[PDB]
């Protein structure tokens, strides 16, 4: 059974507790792919499919204390599932993760949306920007107090493998903290070369950052690239770039104030047109959909090419 | 205190925390203060220790001038 | 058995030819009747007597070729502790038989007293450090790693020296199995005093012992694991032969020594310290006489592709079948893997033959994907970032051992890649202290570090393949190249190929690029592409390593004349551009000579980036005539003949030549009359 325990796995080690005249454990017997296809779990998944409108039900069940932002909550549902990891036989590994970044004025409940997706995902790690520097984000090369060996302690991008990485305050980060981010969004790897350890660790996480303007509020008179202290190279790697602007409106503020008072009174969500999905059953539907690998159709390939031409022509005319 | 208590050094659950000289403290220690007052919990994930310590204490302090007169970011206000 | 292994090894050294080694290696098309029929082990035994050596480089692959030595080769890998001792005795009796058969007037006592040792290497059991099973105690296992550090020679006592304190009686007691049997009483009859012998360590015969720390090869370490290390023990005269940053092949026994729990007690722990006793050192003293890599059957397929005229286009598509277009970019990277030869000089300076390519333009244009593909092909290639590695991680960081607590010197990203291509990401985001170090690596291929009183020069001969990026992540067409990128002017002149891959918005290019990327995701294997169009990864690595060890192009007089004329014309529109065209033309033919067609291809690659500009950085039919002047130029020679073949028109006066002939055919001015000759109008 030796040479079979990988660092970072969650297994059930079975053994005996024998003391040493120090207490050791003599090994006797030793993620999304570990959940078995139980008949009781499969019955709960089919109950949501026969109900109808599964895409709109799960999009509104997330964050019950946040009213509005129907389009913003739709992108968070696909982040828990994601695309397929088509591995080319030549040696190319196409990244199937989605890179979504939330922007706007700090008042659209940005901290609540990052913590809501962390508790739902089984392997999600929430962190900030200034509190976690380049050592806490990548990997800390500490010294072992027993064997005196330089190990590699997992940080935020290592322990959250095959999950969603929640990063808060993306604009207040340093220049040395964006080094490993450029490698995860391209090759899903972390290049470490400290203390004579030149190893590469895989990081297949879903980066969900939340940028903030430099002048607090957004300025429509200035360019979108100058208002946010972020280069154009990082915006090209992000798939979706939202911008929740806090526009003052008498109709939106009236519906938002009534939803807040109802939460702080009954400790629940207002009664809508459907029953809220518990987080215990939502994890079973996401893990079941990850095993299914959809294949792109041939008739839909012509619509993707035609959509890229119209999108590139509109962006070229809006350069000035 | 502000110039004595850093970000490393929870113990006062459901109470009050009196910090002296808030403006004299560095910007590194002010990050953990805003994170512990948002959800009344401290999410520490360092050295392989992922524990969610509850900190439901009211953070109160008294700063001094040097938005412009306070010299504090918008995340702290 | 002792008598069975004696007669088996004696007849093997007296009846062995080079044809047996070619049978197991599938070599039946290149067998000579004058050199392979002669005995190879006989010439090696005759040279040992003339030179006076005492070590034989026995090849383990030769035992498997002979059918009578099949059981002998299996017993050597099992427990060579008793097999090597037999080979040391059989080689002694064979040496005496050669003297009687030759009848020479030499001293027979001086030859029999010399203890000969056999050094077997290159076995079939090529197990790594992770596959070291516990049942392989005292077994010769070949290891393919890299040398990390080097320890000084430690003396090992072999023959103890004793001397009495009363009668002064010097004695010599040999150590057996690490046991020093001290005499209880004196051997002299007049003395005979117990506990009167003194051990003099200054008069003992010590042996050489060196400890070498070997690191595992990253090509065999799986993804997600850290490469471990092991301890090596070098004895005899093989010490001081392995330096830091050298790829060797250790094929020695796997012994083990127990450890003590306390320095004052005689107790022992349950764990045993494992160490590999080095027997032979084969680099990847003495020298390698020949190598038998790959297969001769694969050499016929190598020469088959070399005979084809479409070699420059077939290798350019197989190096990156997932990236569309970029034909001019892939043609330069292909020459970087090969590269020009290294004409070493004794009284002259060392010239760098590597090709330094720098990628520029807008990002998100498959720039980071190229750096990830060359690293997987090169066996010593690395992948680093800009801000992730400063001027210390690339050079040599002063680390410390976690066993001896001593100041050691570990290699960096530029030292571990001794012979490959270094891929550096985000070259424009490097610090000022890191850009100054690369000035010496791209010129003399040496890294001179003078820190903490240690002024040493480290050798680093490798190519640099990086990708630059603009400041605002957008290459503006109305800005110079030196202003768009924050790279130093001296750093831009040190490179050989400065490609500028732009992201131009084109409807005809985005439509074909989307269809190529969609076909890779639909089917895992390219069924539409034939097998003769895309070469596998295993065959591409065998074509570069074979040409870089035997093919050596020589610049002739015709090739050197065009290189001087091309260098003068480029300046009329630095010396670093002249050396770039030499390595580019030599790698295109790597042919034993440099033809005129290989030199013309290197100028096209250089002119692809340094053109369309002169005093300022940043259609041809009517404005730039050409078509208007060629109609009166080509027709002038045709009219003079009537007052011809297609090959005679070019020599008397070729894409524009055929285009002008098709224009006159539509206006009823010339007659085709076949592709052979041409006819004018009546």
């Amino acid at each position: 059974l030796v040479r079979s325990l990988s660092p970072g796995d969650i297994v059930d080690v079975t053994g005996i507790f024998l003391p040493a005249p120090e207490t050791y454990l003599e090994a006797q017997f030793v993620k999304f792919a570990s959940f078995s296809l139980t008949s009781d779990v499969e019955e709960r998944v089919m109950e949501l499919i026969t109900s109808g409108d599964v895409y709109n039900r799960l999009a509104k069940s997330i964050a019950p204390e946040i009213y509005g932002n129907l389009d913003v909550k739709k992108a968070l549902l696909l982040l828990l599932v994601g695309g397929v990891d088509k591995r080319v036989g030549d040696g190319m590994k196409i990244r199937g993760d989605i890179n979504v970044c939330l922007m706007g004025d700090p008042g659209v409940a940005k901290s609540q949306l990052l913590k809501a997706i962390c508790k739902i995902s089984p392997r999600g790690v929430y962190t900030t920007g200034k509190g976690s520097s380049g050592v806490g984000l990548t990997a800390a090369v500490m010294k072992d107090p027993v064997t005196d060996e330089m190990i590699l302690e997992g940080g935020a991008l290592v322990l959250a493998d095959n999950g969603i990485c929640c990063i808060d305050e993306f604009d207040k980060m340093d220049e040395s903290d964006r080094t490993a981010i450029h490698e995860v969004m391209e090759q899903q790897t972390i290049s470490i070369s400290k203390a004579g350890i030149n190893t590469t660790l895989n990081a297949r996480t879903s980066i969900l950052a939340a940028a903030n303007p430099l002048y607090g509020r957004y300025n429509p008179r200035l360019s979108p690239l100058d208002n946010i202290n972020l280069p154009a190279a990082l915006l090209s790697r992000f798939d979706i770039l939202f911008l929740m602007l806090d526009i003052p409106s008498r109709d939106d503020d009236e519906k938002l104030a009534e939803h807040v008072t109802y939460v702080h009174m009954h400790n629940k969500q207002p009664d809508l047109d459907f029953t809220p999905v518990e987080p215990s059953k939502m994890r079973e539907y996401i893990a079941y959909a990850k095993t299914k690998r959809p294949v792109m159709s041939e008739a839909v390939n012509d619509y993707v090419v035609q959509a890229y031409i119209r999108l590139r022509q509109d962006s070229k005319r809006e350069m000035d | 205190t502000g110039r004595g208590s850093s970000g490393v050094g929870v113990l006062a659950d459901r109470g009050v925390v009196c910090i002296d000289e808030f403006d004299k403290m560095t910007d590194v220690d002010r990050v953990a203060i805003h994170e512990v007052m948002e959800q009344q919990t401290v999410t520490i994930a360092k050295a392989g220790i992922h524990t969610t310590l509850n900190a439901r204490c009211s953070v109160i302090a008294a700063a001094n001038p040097v938005h412009q007169n306070i010299a504090l970011p918008d995340s702290l206000l | 058995s002792i008598q069975e292994c004696t007669t088996n090894f004696r007849n093997f050294l007296m009846s062995f030819k080079y044809k047996f080694r070619k049978i197991l290696d599938e070599r039946e098309e290149f067998i000579n009747n004058t050199t392979d029929e002669e005995l190879y082990y006989i010439k090696q035994l005759n040279e040992m007597r003339e030179l006076g050596t005492s070590n034989l480089n026995l090849d383990a692959r030769n035992l498997l070729a002979y059918k009578q030595t099949e059981d002998l080769y299996h017993q050597l890998l099992n427990y060579p502790q008793e097999v090597i001792s037999i080979m040391d005795q059989t080689i002694k009796d064979c040496m005496v038989s050669l003297i009687v058969d030759n009848n020479l007037d030499y001293d027979l006592d001086e030859i029999e007293t010399k203890f000969y040792k056999v050094r077997p290497y290159n076995v079939g059991s090529c197990k790594g450090m992770r596959e070291l099973n516990p049942n392989d105690i005292d077994k010769l296992i070949n290891l393919k790693g890299l040398v990390l550090r080097s320890t000084p020679v430690i003396p090992d006592m072999k023959v103890a020296f004793f001397k009495c304190n009363v009668c002064d009686h010097t004695m010599a007691v040999e150590i057996d199995r690490g046991v020093i049997q001290e005499p209880a009483r004196c051997e002299r009859i007049d003395c005979n005093e117990p506990n009167s012998m003194s051990l003099i360590h200054n008069r003992c015969s010590f042996a050489d012992k060196q400890v070498i720390k070997l690191q595992e090869t990253p090509d065999f370490v799986p993804d997600g694991q850290t490469p471990h290390s092991i301890s090596l023990c070098v004895y005899d005269e093989l010490v001081d032969s392995c330096r830091a940053g050298d790829r060797i092949e250790v094929t020695g026994t796997f012994r083990s020594i127990p450890i003590r729990a306390n320095s004052r007690q005689r107790v022992l722990k349950s764990l045993y310290k494992t160490y590999v006793d080095v027997v032979h050192v084969k680099k990847v003293h003495n020298e390698v006489e020949e190598v038998r890599q790959i297969t001769d059957q694969d050499l016929a397929k190598i020469r088959e592709v070399a005979a084809r005229e479409d070699l420059y286009s077939l290798l350019a598509r197989s190096i990156a079948p997932s990236i569309y277009e970029l034909e001019d970019v892939k043609k330069g990277i292909l020459l970087q893997l090969f590269g020009g030869t290294n004409k070493t000089f004794t009284k002259g300076g060392r010239y760098r033959g590597d090709i330094n390519i720098l990628l520029c333009g807008d990002p998100s244009t498959s720039k980071s994907q190229i750096l990830q593909y060359v690293h997987k092909i090169t066996p010593r290639g690395v992948y680093t970032s800009g801000k992730g590695s400063s001027a210390v991680g690339l050079t040599a960081y002063i680390t410390r051992d976690v066993d001896t607590k001593q100041l050691v010197l570990e290699s960096g990203a530029l030292v571990l890649s001794d012979g490959g291509v270094c891929c550096i990401d985000e070259f424009d985001k490097m610090s000022d202290s890191t850009r100054s170090v690369l000035h010496e690596v791209m010129e003399q291929q040496t890294i001179s570090i003078a820190k903490a009183g240690i002024i040493t020069t480290l050798n680093a001969r490798s190519s640099i393949l990086a990708s630059a990026n603009p400041i605002g992540s957008r290459y503006n067409p109305n800005l110079p190249v030196t202003e768009n990128i924050d790279l130093p002017p001296p750093l831009l002149s040190r490179f050989d190929l400065v490609y500028l891959v732009l992201d131009k918005v084109d409807e005809k290019n985005d439509r074909e690029l989307a269809k190529h990327l969609t076909n890779l995701y639909l089917e895992d294997k390219p069924e539409h592409i034939s097998q003769d169009d895309v070469l596998p990864v295993e065959f591409l690595t065998m074509y570069i390593s074979y040409a870089k060890e035997h093919i050596h192009p020589i610049i002739t007089e015709a090739a050197k004349t065009e290189l001087v004329r091309a260098y003068v014309g480029m300046r009329k529109m630095t010396t670093r551009q002249l050396e770039s065209m030499i390595r580019l033309a030599e790698a295109h033919a790597k042919k034993n000579v440099v033809e005129l067609e290989d030199v013309q291809e290197a100028v096209r690659l250089i002119r692809s980036a340094i053109k369309d500009y002169a005093t300022d950085p940043k259609v041809q039919t009517g404005k730039s005539v050409i078509q208007r002047k060629l109609q009166e130029d080509l027709s002038r020679e045709i009219m003079n003949v009537l007052k011809m073949s297609f090959n005679e028109l070019i020599k008397q006066i070729s894409s524009d030549i055929q285009e002008a002939l098709s224009r006159l055919q539509q206006e009823d001015k010339v007659i085709v009359l076949g592709e052979g000759v041409r006819r004018s109008v009546r």
